[PDB]
């Protein structure tokens, strides 16, 4: 019930708690996907598939941490507290 | 009443003669 | 002269009556230039008609409500002033709405004669009560943009509205062109009745608006000035 | 600006560079950015599409004095601002800094899109009430919009015998469309038929019924068109808001608009507000001139009637009936009355449309005290020291201080500069010690289950008017986390355990009768290290049930220290609080009553002797207080503040017998925790 | 004026004198004996406020120390022309009235009773024959700085305080315009400031010349008066002294005969006239910030010249002697293109950030070479070159023509310091206009900064074409309670525009107090209202509605100053009148370009091992604790340790990162800071056996070394 | 906090052995803050692919 | 009922540099508008030629004197900003301005060469000592708007060149007051009259022609939508 949004504001914050406990475990269960996809686009020129590609299909020269962020909206991905 | 000989004369609105003209300063 | 970058119009279509125009680039400064004064011929240059005058059948002091009908008099008034009417004669013409017995009265019951037509038959204008009935003499005319009533026997001027499209917005956006960061970036924005699609309203108020400047660029064909150049 | 980003993000630039093979080696590409080569520039655009950084204030003073930012490129040489975030930076654009620092790890990142974006912190974690809002310029131009001016242009007139009723518009876009062409004025009263804009429940449940309104349905509201343009701002489903805004206003939508909806709508409509508040201040008619400052009526009658009883008080002192301490106070007290009665008279007769009432009366920024001191009386002035000046100003800065009235008028500036600086040290160093005393306290637990709670007052009852709302019911328990079930005098309950008190609920609670509330606090809380999240309860900033792992201890000490740069004065200032934290014994200390018992009091010079009887037997315990301070009501049944310690009265234990402030030390030993 | 003021300065701290701790909030007070000795609004706003101050106008210092101020006796209830000096010693014994107390022709004490200060501190209304002591002129407690500010009588203290110390940070422009309105202390200010050169005696010029000015005196002996073009001043802007006088005019002893900087006439002239607006303009505005037509820029109303001095020694080293040359090693002829025979650049080349202006090359002779390093040298026969270039560099954000470079030799005995043969300092200079960033004034403290320079078609403009050339937000004016500066603006206008006072039917009540010379001013008029006695609002009232109309036959402004602006880019007019006239706008020193840094990586220091440079690389930016505590606020722990670990003090943390950065390779984990381990191995020093236990309470050795690669 | 001397001779004379459990103590020797996105239950989240978005991926 | 009547434009000339153009009729609230859309293309959008560059024997930089001058060079720099003329040729064109002896040196000694012409010889530009001589070589271009000095900073000429600033604008002050017609009687329409003023390089009308031109070519892009 409101506008699209551009920007760094892209997906809604309000969305994405509703798929974790709290923004503290948001941040890192964010921030170490980004990392994964980050070391894919590394070895993707070769090596072991180890560490999956982005999951939704990335933009045009799209971030890790903003793909890493636009898929966890997707809920494609799953995490444990420790 | 300019001192200086080679003065801008711009007329002012002051009501009160000064007895006194500003020292060097 | 020459322009560094072509400006472009690229449509976007929100609705069938909504529509987003956006121009980009254009030269620092020419964004409000043509937004203003865009959005002004589009509101008050395009023709059109629409209803000028009711006359109900049994109201004599306006302000009483007319019998047999649980609508009040300013409401008929203003669902009447909603309707959406194209005329092809320059004269004006009366119009019937007759309707006799309970159930509701619509745009689509109203009997036009030659010419003008009616764009939304489901419209809802009132409803009769038992053994209701209601004769209503209405006047359309041609004219453009709007108009406060006319006009200051038992004659009801209405404030009509001779226009197409009812609502216009712009804004001008910052943008670069190759390290400028300056171009003006207009975005307008329109949204019409179901007579005239956006583009076409569009068409018709930079036809309009070309002419009446056409009247500056006749004092000299031969003056240089500032060229887009050929798609 | 292009240059500071330029040099700042050059690294990832010079990535990008070999990456799109402008420059093949590592040094090649520093050497073109250095050069500054047209290529860079596109990349550059790229490089930061959603890469934030931080913007810092020095000096930083709350939590909010740092935000993330999304940057964009822009000509010149000056970090371009959001002008909402000024407030929360305290940062006014005459020459002030603000440092630029940048996140490099994707956990850094991380943190500074999903915590520290400016879009997030809407609301200030000292109190709900929202730091980012139509401000200043905003302020002025939506109250201008939405006022409602009688007999303007195209008002609604009711139907005369023959002309039906004018001034029914069908929807907002004929509205418009009048507006633009002359006839309407953008305030003056109409009967619109909205089309898309909830109705108020008022109306929703008449002219509908309790069905539900639905985009679609059309009915006549009657207000003004400057209303119903506000209204379009505010999100879809909003009930229509029909009533002026004033500053007060603005921030009551805000806050029930932020208790209900996402932050993200939140963030956009504040927006939209400030987009059309700095359009229409534009069209406002907001200026000042000789004209728009006028001078009251007669001013002339009043200063003589206050001359003349000056005069008779100069007389009778100068006959020797007063002494020089008398003189002052009589003098003080009648030119505090002629300034009150001369600020009196220009109220009366100022107009309501004059720039300089609607910039005050508006909540835009100010005060009257500053309006009368132009164009008014300036009023009493003070010395060097504080004391007031018998002599008053009687001369506006509209029409010219004489030369003495300016020089006597600057004590009082100097005074207040120079005192700024000690204010704001004082200030600093309140705050690092409550930083260093509980830096400890943090959220570690989501329940710690304690069943003992702290029990405050909800609103006092009366006799007559039955409820009566505490009027510190919004900072007392407004955000606590409810610790017993509130049973009503009946045998049911109004709200259940472990239930967040908000609106809703504190409104059902009062509409209950309910007055004593048993609430979850900090101050009981049974977890061994830290606190637990619900007795900590609602978070401010966040408006939702605080986080685990959240530093609470922080967030209370800059809270406390921020507002101490702006509160001025046995002290009653800053240096009051520092006094009272550091637990020291009070300048004006009070004795405390040790037991209930009937006070019978012995008035001595130079030594107050207070004893008192207790009712319930024993000795009577000694007071050898000074005899210089003053006496204080005593707790009768009346309970007034006309009441003096009389003696016989019954007290109860541990009661302030005299002026000053107890001391917390004894507080504890008599009373108890 | 800066000059001038700083000159008149009473500084209260110093050696011999309290210092800023031990200064109570006592003497930084004003007292009641200030009155004619030390002006009260004129002092720095800064922490040293109270401790400096200002001689006033009529102040003098007798013999033993102690400041006079004149006064003028009454022998019995007449006021008397022969003037006495007075001390605050003599002042309390007697009682002194005030200046703007009514006096008839005679002397005479028109009223019974007048306003009067008593012996300390008290003012209280006494018989006229009790009066000793009348003051001089309203002007007598003001200094120079303030007594310059017209309407000063209508701001408030902290304002006029501003005010006073913002006209000592204007900035000489290229083309300096008088004042439309300004108190009469304009000109003596610019006299008796040194800046302009002042003809001795009579006589008649017989030649003048952009570089010397000649005048015939009447005895047949002449004299040349040699003034300094575009030298640069301590602070670096520029100093010029263009003749107004012309050849053949008679000029009589006293008169001014060129002007200095800030100068126009003869007298002061610190800033531009520009037509100003005072609303809420979409925002661009907003708190504080102003607003500019693109004509200042485009016609360099508020530009401004700049001198930059860079200045390189070469002395003689162990090894051997630093000489200033052309051939420096493995430079390309292009970058040496603009270098001169002698090294040095030449006159008028435009230089940039990091172009070469002395071309220097020290020698390392006696230096180690690598035994691969020489036999590379005996291969190619490629001289050894041990000759190292530290050749002096445009510093990062420098650039412009160079004006001038002056050069001297021990070879010529040009007393140079022990150590050094050549010293050559070249002075660049660059021409700065308006900007986003810069910070504008008027004379009564309405500071700001430049939100946006929108072009001359965007602003405002009369119903005559004229677009208003500057807008000041109406917020910040009653607020301030600086009134006083819209009473400049009607001023102003009217100064402007010209007015005709109507004289058919007499003197309108109003203008009864006005000079008989007053009634009649042509446009462009310059008029004068001195400080504490001037234009009353009675007077401007009635000025404001008797303006002289447009060359078109209509007039402006209305009678009550607003005027009907057009909307510069809607083009309807503003539903209400707006507020338009001239106000004299000032350029302060706070200028954008010194204020930009941006630090990616640069030079480190030595024993800390944090970052700093000397505008090669413009050095970070402080971290405090203060921000340290808004982190930890919101539990952002990734980023704070970032902010301290990886980017401030870890070594190997900095140039692991910055490899990571380069390639694609995510950035590393941070270390331990160099920070800790220097207190860890400070405090060991003090035999304090310091141990960072680990569990099962087993010390972990922090000595580590692992090498990359 | 108070004169550095006095408090160091303390520390050395009772040989104490404070824990680095605290916000100012683990920010001098620039390990992560107790506090925040530095406690245990977030900073050792193991974040993978779902099941399923994994199986259609390939 | 519409306002069948096309609009017209009629010109009147109040003075060679000044001129009125009435239009009418026009619709209600609708003669603002246009008259500020012409008012903001006409400062901005007018082309013309400007100095560009000027080049002193003598003098390396414009922070120096030039002997026998009464003023130094950045004075006389800011005397020829004023200087209007007009180019016929579309390259840059160079003229000539050489005096000697005492006297005074106006615009009217500058020899234009042929396509250019200086409208007003009486300015001032420097005065001369019979010790001293002048001689100025400048550049003219044509443009539009204002082109910052910048513009010959990095063309990498010699060290005699002395940039300046350029302004490529005839126009120099434009006007409208719309004359609003309404009546009780919806009849209404609105009459626009542009004052235009202009620096006497081009007349009025060809001013108001090339302002024109610009827009009906800028307003085609939306007509040939469709
Ligand atoms: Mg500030
Ligand atoms: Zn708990």
């Amino acid at each position: 019930g409101y506008d699209t949004p551009l920007g760094i504001t892209n997906p809604p914050i309000d969305e994405l708690l509703d798929r974790v406990s709290s923004k503290y475990a948001l941040v890192i269960y964010a921030a170490k996907r980004a990392r994964q996809i980050n070391d894919y686009y590394n070895q993707l020129g070769e090596g072991i598939l180890e560490y999956v590609g982005p999951l939704v299909e990335p933009g045009l020269q799209e971030k890790p941490l903003s793909i890493a962020l636009r898929e966890i909206h997707a809920d494609l991905l799953e995490h444990t507290e420790g | 009443n300019n001192s200086v000989p080679g003065a801008p004369n711009r007329v002012s609105f002051a009501k009160l003669r000064e007895p006194l003209e500003v020292p060097g300063l | 002269m020459l322009i560094s970058q072509r400006p472009t119009l690229s449509e976007d279509v929100l609705t069938d009556n909504r529509s987003q125009f956006v121009i980009e680039p254009l030269e620092p400064g020419f964004g409000y230039t043509l937004g203003n004064s865009l959005r002004r011929t589009l509101l008050s240059s395009i023709p059109g008609a629409a209803v000028t005058s009711i006359r109900i059948d049994g109201v004599l002091h306006e302000f009483t409500t007319v019998p047999g009908v649980k609508e009040d008099v300013t409401e008929i008034i203003l669902n009447l002033k909603s309707l959406v009417v194209s005329s092809e004669e320059d004269e004006p013409v009366t119009m019937y709405l007759r309707k006799q017995g309970p159930g509701e009265v619509t745009a689509g019951d109203i009997v036009p004669p030659a010419g003008v037509t009616v764009h939304n038959p489901g419209m809802h204008i009132a409803t009769l009560n038992d053994k209701g009935k209601l004769e209503v003499e209405l006047v359309v005319e041609r004219g453009r943009g709007y108009v406060p009533a006319v006009q200051n026997i038992g004659r009801i001027p209405v404030d009509s509205i001779y226009s197409p499209v009812l609502k216009v917005t712009y804004k001008v956006d910052a943008t670069r062109v190759e390290q400028r960061t300056d171009f003006d970036k207009l975005i307008l924005d329109v949204e019409t009745k179901n007579s005239i699609s956006p583009r076409d309203a569009l068409a018709s108020a930079g036809k309009t608006l070309v002419e009446l400047f056409g009247l500056a660029r006749e004092l000299n064909v031969e003056a240089e000035g500032i060229e887009i150049g050929p798609s | 600006p292009k240059l500071m980003a330029l040099e700042l993000f050059k690294p990832f630039v010079m990535k990008r560079l070999v990456d799109l093979n402008h420059a093949q080696n590592i040094k090649s590409a520093k050497r073109m950015v250095e050069r500054q080569r047209p290529q860079v520039w596109d990349v550059l655009e790229e490089v930061i599409a959603e890469h934030p950084v931080l913007l810092n204030r020095a000096p930083t003073l709350h939590r909010l004095g740092i935000q993330a930012f999304e940057p964009m490129l822009v000509e010149g040489k000056a970090i371009q601002l959001h002008p909402l975030v000024c407030e929360a930076f305290n940062a006014d654009f005459d020459g002030d800094q603000m440092a630029v620092h940048l996140p490099l790890s994707a956990e850094a990142q991380a943190e500074a899109r999903i915590l520290m974006l400016s879009s997030n912190n809407i609301l200030s974690p000292a109190s709900g009430r929202p730091l980012a809002m139509p401000r200043l310029d905003m302020v002025t131009g939506l109250y201008y919009l939405t006022t409602e001016v009688p007999g303007d242009t195209g008002e609604y007139q009711p139907a005369s015998g023959d002309h039906p009723e004018t001034g029914v518009y069908s929807s907002p876009a004929e509205a418009i469309m009048a507006a633009d062409r002359g006839v309407l004025s953008v305030r003056a009263k109409i009967k619109v038929r909205l089309t898309q804009l909830r109705p108020p429940v008022e109306i929703e449940a008449e002219l509908f019924g309790h069905s539900g309104w639905q985009p679609g349905d059309a009915w006549m509201a009657e207000t003004t068109l400057g209303r119903v343009m506000f209204n379009e701002l505010l999100p879809l489903g909003y009930p229509f808001v029909n009533k002026q805004m004033h500053k007060k206003v603005q921030a009551a939508i805000i806050n029930d608009l932020a208790e209900r909806y996402p932050m993200i709508v939140v963030a956009q409509t504040v927006d939209k507000l400030k987009d059309a508040g700095f359009y229409w201040a534009t069209r406002s008619g907001v200026t000042v001139s000789m004209a728009d400052v006028l001078v009251p009526p007669r001013k002339k009658e009043i200063l003589d009637h206050y001359e003349e009883r000056a005069d008779k008080v100069e007389k009778q002192f100068q006959r020797g009936a007063l002494n020089h301490d008398e003189r002052n106070e009589a003098l003080v007290e009648i030119w505090k009355e002629a300034t009150d009665e001369v600020g009196q008279a220009l109220r009366e007769h100022y107009p309501d449309d004059n720039p300089i009432i609607t910039i005050v009366d508006s909540g835009a920024t100010g005060n009257f005290t500053q309006t009368r001191t132009l164009a008014g009386m300036k009023g009493l002035v003070t010395n060097p020291k504080g004391e007031f000046i018998p002599r008053p100003v009687k001369s506006s800065f509209r029409e010219g201080l004489t030369v003495l009235e300016y020089f006597i008028n600057t004590h009082g500036a100097r005074k207040g500069l120079a005192d700024t600086a000690l204010r704001t040290a004082d200030s600093g160093y309140l705050t690092r010690r409550l930083v260093d005393v509980s830096q400890d306290v943090i959220v570690r637990e989501h329940d710690c289950q304690t069943e003992r709670g702290i029990v405050v007052e909800l609103a006092e009852r009366a006799p007559d008017g039955t409820l009566i709302r505490d009027p510190y019911i919004e900072t007392s328990a407004y955000a606590r986390t409810l610790g017993t079930d509130a049973v009503d005098e009946a045998g049911n309950v109004i709200v259940e355990r472990g239930q967040d008190l908000g609106d809703p609920e504190i409104d059902a609670l009062l509409a209950a009768g309910i007055t004593q509330v048993k609430v979850r606090s900090v101050l009981t809380c049974a977890t061994s290290t830290g606190v637990c999240a619900t007795c900590y309860g609602r978070s401010m900033a966040t408006g939702k049930l605080v986080d685990i792992g959240e530093a609470v201890g922080i967030v209370a000490a800059q809270s406390i220290g921020e507002p101490g740069t702006q509160l001025t004065m046995i002290t009653g200032g800053l240096p009051r609080v520092q006094e009272l934290f550091e637990a020291r014994v009070p300048r004006g200390k009070a004795p405390i009553a040790d037991v209930t018992g009937r006070v019978r009091l012995e008035d001595g010079e130079r030594f107050y002797k207070i004893t008192i009887v207790p009712d319930d037997g024993g000795e009577e315990v000694v007071y050898d207080k000074i005899s210089k301070r003053q006496r204080l009501r005593v707790f009768k049944h009346e309970d007034g503040s006309e009441r003096v310690l009389s003696d016989g009265d019954h007290v109860e234990v541990g009661q302030q017998l005299m002026e000053g402030s107890a001391d917390p030390h004894e507080v504890l030993r008599v009373q108890g925790p | 004026l800066s000059g001038l003021t700083h000159k008149r300065r009473l500084s209260a701290l110093g050696p011999g004198g309290l210092s800023r701790e031990r200064a109570g909030l006592e003497v930084r007070d004003v007292h009641p004996s200030h009155y004619g000795r030390m002006c009260p609004i004129e002092t720095p706003e800064g922490p040293n406020i109270g401790l400096i101050g200002s001689l006033s106008v009529y102040a003098r210092v007798n013999p033993f120390g102690f400041i006079e101020t004149p006064y003028r006796k009454v022998v019995d209830g007449v006021v008397s022309d022969e003037i006495v000096y007075l001390t605050a010693d003599e002042e309390d014994r007697h009682v002194v009235a005030q200046a703007n107390s009514p006096i008839d022709a005679d002397g005479r004490f028109v009223e019974p009773r007048v306003l009067v200060r008593r012996k300390a501190g008290e003012v209280e209304y006494v018989p006229s024959s009790e009066v000793d002591y009348m003051d001089v002129s309203p002007r007598q407690m003001v200094s120079v700085a303030t007594a310059m500010i017209p309407f000063l009588e209508h701001d408030d203290a902290n304002r006029a305080l501003m005010g006073a110390n913002m006209q000592r940070q204007a900035v000489p422009l290229v083309r300096s315009e008088a004042p439309l309105v300004g108190t009469g202390m304009e000109l003596r200010a610019a006299i008796d400031a040194g800046d302009v050169v002042v003809a001795e005696e009579s006589g008649v010029i017989e030649e003048v010349s952009a570089d010397y000015i000649t005048v015939m005196h009447d005895n047949g002996t002449r004299r040349t008066y040699r003034m300094r073009k575009f030298a640069r001043s301590n602070h670096g802007t520029c100093a010029n002294q263009c003749p107004i006088v012309d050849a053949g005019d008679r000029v009589e002893a006293g008169q001014v005969i060129a002007d200095g900087p800030c100068t126009d006439d003869g007298e002061m002239a610190l800033g531009k006239n520009l037509l100003v607006a005072i609303m809420p303009w979409e925002g661009h505005n907003y708190e504080d910030a102003i607003i500019l037509s693109n004509r200042l820029v485009e016609e360099d109303v508020l530009t401004s010249i700049h001198i930059e001095e860079h200045e390189i020694d070469a002395r003689d080293t162990k090894l051997g002697a630093e000489e200033i040359t052309r051939d420096i090693p493995n430079i390309s002829d292009e970058v040496l293109a603009d270098l001169d025979e002698r090294g040095i650049v030449r006159i008028g080349a435009e230089v940039r950030d990091g172009d070469i202006l002395v071309g220097k090359v020290t020698p390392k002779g006696e230096t180690e070479l690598t035994p691969e390093e020489r036999l590379l040298r005996a291969i190619f026969g490629e001289k050894a070159r041990e000759v190292r270039d530290t050749s002096l560099k445009v510093p990062h954000g420098e650039s412009g023509k160079v004006i001038g470079i002056r050069v001297f030799s021990r070879e010529d005995e040009d007393e140079l310091p022990a150590g050094v043969n050549e010293l050559v300092r070249v002075y660049v200079a660059q021409k700065r206009k308006i900007s986003d960033g810069d910070k504008l004034a008027g004379r009564h403290g309405n500071k700001g900064v430049i939100g946006k320079i929108l072009p001359v078609e965007d602003m405002p403009f009369l119903a005559d074409g004229t677009p208003v050339d500057i807008i000041l937000n109406t917020h910040g004016v009653p607020r301030r309670m600086n009134i006083g500066q819209i009473l400049e603006t009607h001023l102003g206008w009217c100064a402007h525009s010209g007015w005709k006072v109507d004289a058919a039917k007499g003197v309108p009540d109003w203008a009864a107090r006005l000079p008989d010379e007053l009634l009649e001013a042509q446009p462009n008029a310059i008029v004068s209202t001195p400080v504490f006695d001037g234009a009353q609002e009675a007077e401007l009232q009635g000025l404001l509605s008797c303006t002289l109309p447009n060359r078109d036959g209509d007039v402006l402004v209305d009678a009550d100053g607003k005027a009907m602006l057009f909307d510069g880019r809607s083009g309807e007019p503003f539903p209400y009148p707006v507020t338009v006239g001239y106000m004299y706008i000032m350029k302060l020193h706070h200028l954008v370009d010194d204020k930009i840094h941006a630090r990616s990586t640069g030079p480190y220091s030595m024993i800390t091992q944090q970052p700093l440079g000397g505008k090669a690389q413009f050095g970070g930016q402080r971290f405090g604790e203060m921000e340290c505590w808004a982190m930890q606020a919101y539990g952002a722990a990734y980023t704070l340790q970032e902010l301290l670990t990886i980017k401030s003090d870890d070594t190997v943390g900095r140039v692991k990162v910055y490899e990571a950065i380069v390639k694609g390779e995510n950035i590393p984990e941070p270390g331990i800071p160099e920070s800790f381990k220097v207190l860890l191995k400070e405090l060991q020093s003090l035999c304090l056996n310091v141990e960072v236990l680990s569990s099962d309470g087993a010390a972990i050795e922090l000595r580590e070394g692992e090498d990359e690669d | 906090f108070q004169e550095t001397t006095r408090v160091l001779t303390d520390a050395a004379i009772n040989c104490r052995s404070d824990k680095l459990n605290g916000l100012k103590e683990n920010v001098i020797i620039g390990k992560l803050i107790p506090a925040g996105t530095g406690i245990n239950r977030y900073r050792n989240i193991a974040v993978q692919p779902t099941e399923e978005a994994r199986a259609a991926a390939y």
